[PDB]
């Protein structure tokens, strides 16, 4: 480096498609694709980016409208332009180019490559932008550094990372929330991300993504997943709970970080239709039993209110109406199987389904249900046939279900006897107790 | 869009 002003002048490093970083993992689109950020703001007007040497590399510059607000008289969940992260992406080539920039932005490469470590750095020098700088805890940064660039930030956004997490938040609520604490507050949101990191089995399987996970402000909705990451609502409101970096870890706040989290990390083979909010929160219930948070199970009573709903119900998995009770078995079979020797149970068995589960769509991700009983008994050599049976996993009947899409399932008698033959092929011995009766 | 939600 040296090439000039700090952030203005830059070398970027190739990243891993975070699209292919999603698709190995089984968890599709959620990884940053703004990673790659400038610290540089460029105001209204012609611009002017120079590029090193390419070697013919496919580079990219993103200008997001992260301040984009609904229209004057616009309710913000019935905005037209939608709750998506609307960005110009301008392709760059090697030597001078001439940037036309309607909307003042705050700028992020876009350098991906399917040979990650064999990449050229490409310098990018901003001859006409102002340096924000952002927040970086990996290169060493402090609490002093986080004051300096909230008191000298020239756009209304501030861009920080940690090892995993990736922030785009205003300026005025950072100062207002925030305050000094930038540290502890990138440090409370990798701690959140490698909870859900842990619990994937990422760790121990060598599988810890290089990809942030990008948190951004919105001004349309309170909290929600999509496939640029978590979005925020940036009120008082929202932002007290997330940007607050005691708040952050505690109680409904700290489930809803992980809970929108979950979604990023949530696996096709454990998300079959009916489970898009249900999968996500054993990273909750995980987050709070880590930050010393109380079980939202035990809280609501959830296990009675589950084991009447479909157990004593004797209705199917599929039938049941509450997101809370269809998350009561997932979350049980963690509690009995970490407690009696198999401490890396969900690391395991989402190993065992990223390695084992099929490739389905719409109405065939019914068969998800099945692999994922098959991947429980494997990994821990137990036939939880009585288990899975007392909570509805193998009735047999046509199930609709509304999540986001319709979903017609047809479980067939011969699918649920190809499982349960499968499991008893194994010989693996029974648990001693029911695991059906495990209360909090 | 592909929101994923919660509705408090
Ligand atoms: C999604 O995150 C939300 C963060 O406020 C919230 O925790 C929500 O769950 C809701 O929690 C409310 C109490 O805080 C009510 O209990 C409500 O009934 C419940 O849906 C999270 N959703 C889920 C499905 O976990
Ligand atoms: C959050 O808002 C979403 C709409 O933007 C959506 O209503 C979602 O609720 C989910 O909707 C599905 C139906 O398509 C399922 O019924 C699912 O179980 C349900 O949770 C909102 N989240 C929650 C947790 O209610
Ligand atoms: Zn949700």
């Amino acid at each position: 480096g040296g090439g000039g002003p700090d952030y203005l002048y830059a070398e970027y490093r190739a990243l891993p498609s975070p699209r292919q970083t999603g698709k190995n993992l089984r968890i599709g689109d959620g990884f940053s694709k703004y990673d790659n950020m400038t610290g540089v703001y460029l105001e209204k007007g012609r611009h002017v980016v120079l590029v090193g040497k390419t070697e013919g590399q496919e580079i990219s510059l993103l200008l997001p409208n992260l301040m984009r607000k609904p229209a004057e008289g616009v309710q913000p969940t019935k905005d037209p332009n939608g709750w998506g992260l609307h960005k110009k992406q301008i392709p760059l080539k090697e030597g001078i180019n001439i940037i036309d920039v309607e909307t003042p932005a705050n700028a992020y490469i876009s350098y991906f490559t399917e040979d990650a470590g064999k990449a050229p750095k490409i310098p990018v020098h901003f001859v006409t932008g102002k340096a924000n700088g952002y927040f970086d805890t990996t290169r060493g940064d402090t609490n002093k550094d986080w004051v300096r660039l909230l008191d000298q930030a020239v756009s209304p956004i501030m861009d920080a990372r940690g090892k995993y997490i990736q922030v785009a938040y205003p300026v005025e609520f950072l100062k207002k929330f925030t305050k000094d604490r930038g540290t502890e507050l990138i440090n409370a949101y990798d701690k959140l991300i490698g909870i859900q990191y842990q619990l994937m089995g990422l760790d121990k399987y060598g599988k810890i993504p290089e990809n942030r996970v990008l948190a951004r402000v919105n001004f349309n909705y309170y909290m929600f997943r999509d496939g640029d990451g978590v979005a925020y609502l940036g009120n008082d409101g929202t932002m007290r709970m997330v940007t607050d970096p005691e708040n952050v870890l505690k109680g409904d706040a700290c489930w809803g970080f992980s809970h929108a989290v979950g979604h990023v990390m949530q696996m096709r083979p454990m998300t079959w239709g009916g489970m898009t909010e249900v999968s996500n929160n054993i990273f909750s219930l995980q987050a709070a039993a880590k930050t010393g948070n109380e079980s939202r199970l035990k809280r609501q009573g959830s296990y009675d209110k589950a084991r009447k709903e479909i157990i004593e119900g004797e209705i199917a998995y599929l039938q049941s109406k509450d997101v809370f009770n269809k998350l009561v078995p997932l979350w049980q079979l963690h509690l009995y199987f970490t407690k009696n020797g198999h401490p890396d149970f969900y690391p395991d068995v989402m190993e065992y389904l990223r390695n084992n589960a099929g490739n389905y769509g719409g109405n065939d991700t019914v068969k998800y249900q099945f692999e994922f009983v098959k991947a429980c008994c494997d990994v821990t050599k137990t036939d939880l046939t009585d288990f899975f049976e007392k909570w509805g996993f193998f009735k047999p009947g046509k199930f609709h279900i509304g999540d986001y899409a319709q979903y017609d399932f047809n479980v067939t008698p011969e699918m649920v006897e190809e499982t349960k033959k499968w499991i008893a092929g194994k010989g693996y011995p029974k648990p001693e107790t029911d695991i059906t009766e495990l209360s909090e | 869009t592909e929101a994923q939600t919660t509705p408090p």
